């Protein structure tokens, strides 16, 4: 029902499994052919990733107007790399 | 209306949703299923303001214009039964470079 | 992938329900993208078009793609009977990668992408701006 994603600095995010599957990488890291530890993604990055998962699951295929996904300037470069690795 | 939360305690942080009409007590229930801890052993806060179990999240200030998917509302969590509940502690997230 | 030439009028209404300045694009009888006047962030306007024409909408300043009534392309239909056909312009759910590329591009000058501390492949992704002819070639190649 849920899963745990752990940042490099130790924070633990419990997110629903369906939401996490939004990431192909995670869908493979786990459920490969529970938990997942990301030694390269920091707390201020992984918190945004999880927020994007709820955002994505809530708005895809929706007639209701969609709001912008906000991204602060300082988080942009690292979020980009995190996003690139997670395939989402 | 669904409300989007980020229940937080000591480097642990749970992402879940619930109805605005849902009650603080039912949220403790959801927490129980996850962190395996009975409602009576947990306290839920909203910025250092202990919440009443009979109150709806709506009443407690969690609304659709405040608990948005892209920007979930935060709920403090504190464990240990009534035999000395720990003080509320939320480890902040790392800090971006630049 | 071009507008059919049926001189049948179809009155349409462009409602921009998105945070972006929208650039409507009508596709030529020859298939060429033809840019119409831009719609401010929350506005709407009445347009005269015809049954069979093809429209497509993008961000006026970066050409990011936008949706119109959920799909990619808007085709004005049989008007007469309640008349105005509604064209709801909304942001799609961009991927997080794409979303970050939009934010970085909006912050750094193209002449400075190479000064960012990122992989060589992300350098490519940044310089590879959203493009209408490219998207057309894409839809066609589908």
């Amino acid at each position: 029902m849920y899963v745990k994603l752990i940042s490099s600095d130790g924070h633990e995010f419990i997110v629903k499994r369906e939401h996490a599957l939004t990431s192909g990488t995670i869908k493979a890291m786990l459920s490969g052919p529970n938990e997942v530890n990301f030694r390269e993604i920091p707390s201020h990055v992984l918190s945004k990733v999880c927020m994007y998962f709820t955002y994505k699951v809530r708005y895809t295929n929706s007639s209701t107007e969609i709001p912008e996904f906000p991204i602060a300037p300082e988080i942009a470069l690292e979020l980009l790399m995190a996003a690139n690795f997670l395939d989402c | 209306m669904d409300v989007f939360l980020m229940i937080r305690r000591h480097k642990t942080t749970i992402f879940t949703d619930a109805k605005e009409s849902s009650t603080v007590f039912e949220l403790k229930r959801i927490v129980e299923g996850i962190l395996k801890r009975p409602p009576d052993e947990q306290r839920l806060y909203k910025d250092d303001q202990l919440l009443d179990d009979g109150k709806t999240l709506g009443e407690c200030g969690f609304t659709s214009q405040t608990a948005r998917p892209q920007a979930p509302a935060t709920v403090g969590l504190a464990f240990r039964a009534d035999d000395t509940f720990e003080a509320l502690c939320i480890e902040p997230f790392s800090s971006p470079p630049e | 992938l071009r507008s059919v030439n049926s001189r049948e009028p179809s009155q349409v209404i462009f409602c921009n329900r998105s945070p972006r300045v929208v650039l409507p694009v009508w596709l030529n009888f020859d298939g060429e993208p033809q840019p119409y006047p831009t719609l401010p962030p929350g506005t709407g306007r009445r347009i005269h078009s015809y049954r069979g024409h093809l429209w497509l909408f993008r961000d006026a300043g970066t050409h990011d793609g936008l949706l119109v009534n959920q799909t990619e392309l808007f085709v004005p239909s049989l008007n007469v009977d309640g008349q105005p056909i509604f064209a709801n312009i909304t942001l799609p759910v961009y991927t997080l990668k794409e979303r970050c590329l939009q934010v970085v591009r909006s912050l750094v000058k193209p002449e400075n992408y190479r000064r960012l501390d990122i992989v060589r492949s992300l350098y490519e992704d940044l310089e590879d701006h959203p493009n209408v002819q490219k998207d057309l070639e894409r839809l066609t190649q589908e």
